[PDB]
């Protein structure tokens, strides 16, 4: 997803449901290889 | 008789994309599978797919795959074919086969679309006599010719005398080259007739709105 | 991937004759209930291919009831048990199955007449033609048979195959015969630059190929 | 006939499908469809 081919535009926008399947997140959060990286209402670590 | 309705030919640039329509009539696409075939003068026949109708499978032929899609309208009882990505050795009759009376084992097929990939735009043919020169070129029986070339698309209309003169009348069908169709006709009249009575072919081209008499 | 060869490639048949095409296949398509998935087709000059006989064994409905298809494991024939002008056309066979569908090379049949060579004539180039800076020699054979022929351009006696053009006809409903055309395209100056132009047609019915030859100044 | 195939040809389960929240697919596997003669060699019980 995060490295994908494309991109839809901003106003097109696409919506993806994701389940049946597991989440690594460890991965993700602390690979420290995104620019900018935030959580509104929950802190990253309480996610995992 | 059941047969399947497809467009007369298609004139399509190389990379471009061509949609072969085949309309059912006397009977219902739903009920039986849809073929489609290539055909060169050159190999023959060559099987493209089938698609049923109802259930929405499609099958192509590794020759074809990635190249086209087949599909239908059930309103209308009308399947489509897609030929894209179309190159010079593309340029084929495409047929579609289908209504095999509720049974694996008949089909029933129409008259063929002639799909040509080429550039050529339509051209005026150029109109020349072919008369006799030497008095050497002289026997019982006089033929003469007319010469049409340079022209597209296919075919030109040519006959002799309006029409009036058909006994030993041939025409010959075109050949395409360097984006352009040439053909040739040729009346063979009794002695008795040629020089002193005119002979006279008649070349019409509706595509280009040409009309050219020529006498010989 | 089907592979098969149909034998003989073609073959002429006078009217009321009989007409015998043979096809053999790389899979075994033979069934123990009677019927064989291997359809026969006829493909009348200048229309589409006609379905002829559906699962060998049975007939087509709407053909006539000369056509009938017989044979067993790889090995199919059609037989017509008398044949007519209308029968012209290109004879093929097509495998069922339920793996994708396959084609075979076809069978040419003509309707047999006396043997004959084409009569072989050409005529130069209109004086228009030369005007507006182009040029043409036609030749013209007609009243041959069989349709199988050839035609080459020799410009002074050297082989030319650029720019011509063989356009071929139809067996004749009256004679029984075949006619075609042979136009070299040349330039002006390609023209005028040579003098002597001359047709061959290599026929099966003449072992050395009829020659026509005319000269640019008898136009 | 011969050639006995005995493998699906037509898809008539439903006409058409757009959304979908849920997938699953099993491994690879062959099973016979080839008819069968006598009485009855088989029996699936299943509870939902």
């Amino acid at each position: 997803v995060f490295n994908a081919t494309r991109f839809a535009s901003v106003y097109a926008w696409n919506r993806k449901r994701i389940s049946n399947c597991v989440a690594d997140y460890s991965v993700l959060y602390n690979s420290a290889s995104f620019s900018t990286f935030k959580c509104y209402g929950v802190s990253p670590t309480k996610l995992n | 008789e059941v047969q399947l309705l497809q467009s007369g030919a298609e004139l399509v640039r190389p990379g471009a994309l061509v949609k072969l329509s085949c309309k059912a009539s006397g009977f219902n696409i739903k009920d039986y599978y849809m073929h489609w075939v290539k055909q060169r003068p050159e190999q023959g026949l060559e099987w493209f797919g089938w698609i049923d109708p109802e259930n929405g499978n499609t099958i192509y032929d590794p020759k074809f795959q990635g190249k086209a899609s087949i599909t239908a309208d059930t309103s209308s009882n009308t399947a489509y074919l897609q030929l894209s990505s179309l190159t010079s050795e593309d340029t084929a009759v495409y047929y579609c086969a289908g209504s095999g009376n509720y049974e694996d084992a008949m089909d029933y097929w129409g008259q063929g679309t002639s799909v040509t990939v080429s550039s050529a735009k339509t051209t005026p043919p150029s109109v020349y006599p072919l008369a006799p020169g030497s008095a050497a070129q002289t026997n019982s029986m006089v033929t003469l010719g007319c010469l049409v070339k340079g022209y597209f698309p296919e075919p030109v209309t040519v006959t002799w005398n309006s029409g009036s003169l058909s006994s030993g009348v041939h025409t010959f069908p075109a050949v395409l080259q360097s984006d352009l169709y040439t053909l040739s006709s040729s009346v063979t009249v009794p002695s008795s007739t040629w020089p002193s009575e005119t002979v006279t072919c008649n070349v019409a081209h509706p595509a280009s709105s040409t009309k050219v008499d020529k006498k010989i | 991937d089907v592979l098969m060869t149909q034998t003989p490639l073609s073959l002429p048949v006078s009217l009321g004759d009989q007409a015998s095409i043979s096809c053999r296949s790389s899979q075994s398509i033979v069934h123990s209930n009677g019927n064989t998935y291997l359809e026969w087709y006829l493909q009348k000059p200048g229309q589409s291919p006609k379905l002829l006989i559906y699962k060998v064994s049975n007939r087509f409905s709407g053909v006539p009831d000369r056509f009938s298809g017989s044979g067993s494991g790889t090995d199919f024939t059609l037989k017509i048990s008398r044949v007519e002008a209308e029968d012209l056309g290109v004879y093929y066979c097509f495998q069922g199955s339920h793996v994708p569908r396959t084609f075979g090379g076809g069978t040419k049949l003509e309707i047999k007449r006396a043997d004959a060579a084409p009569t072989v004539s050409i005529f130069p180039p209109s004086s228009e033609q030369l005007t507006s800076g182009g040029a043409s020699v036609v030749c013209f054979l007609n009243n041959f048979y069989p349709k199988d022929i050839n035609v080459k351009w020799k410009i002074d006696g050297s082989e030319r195959q650029n720019g011509v053009l063989n356009s071929w006809t139809d067996q004749d409903s009256k004679d029984s015969t075949y006619s075609m055309s042979s136009t070299l395209t040349l330039t002006k100056d390609e023209y005028e630059r040579h003098n002597s132009y001359t047709c061959e047609a290599t026929h099966k019915t003449s072992t050395s190929p009829i020659v026509k030859s005319f000269n640019r100044n008898e136009c | 006939k011969n050639n006995k195939s005995w493998m699906e040809s037509e898809f008539r389960v439903y006409s058409s499908a757009n959304n979908c929240t849920f997938e699953y697919v099993s491994q690879p596997f062959l099973m016979d469809l080839e008819g069968k003669q006598g009485n009855f060699k088989n029996l699936r019980e299943f509870v939902f």
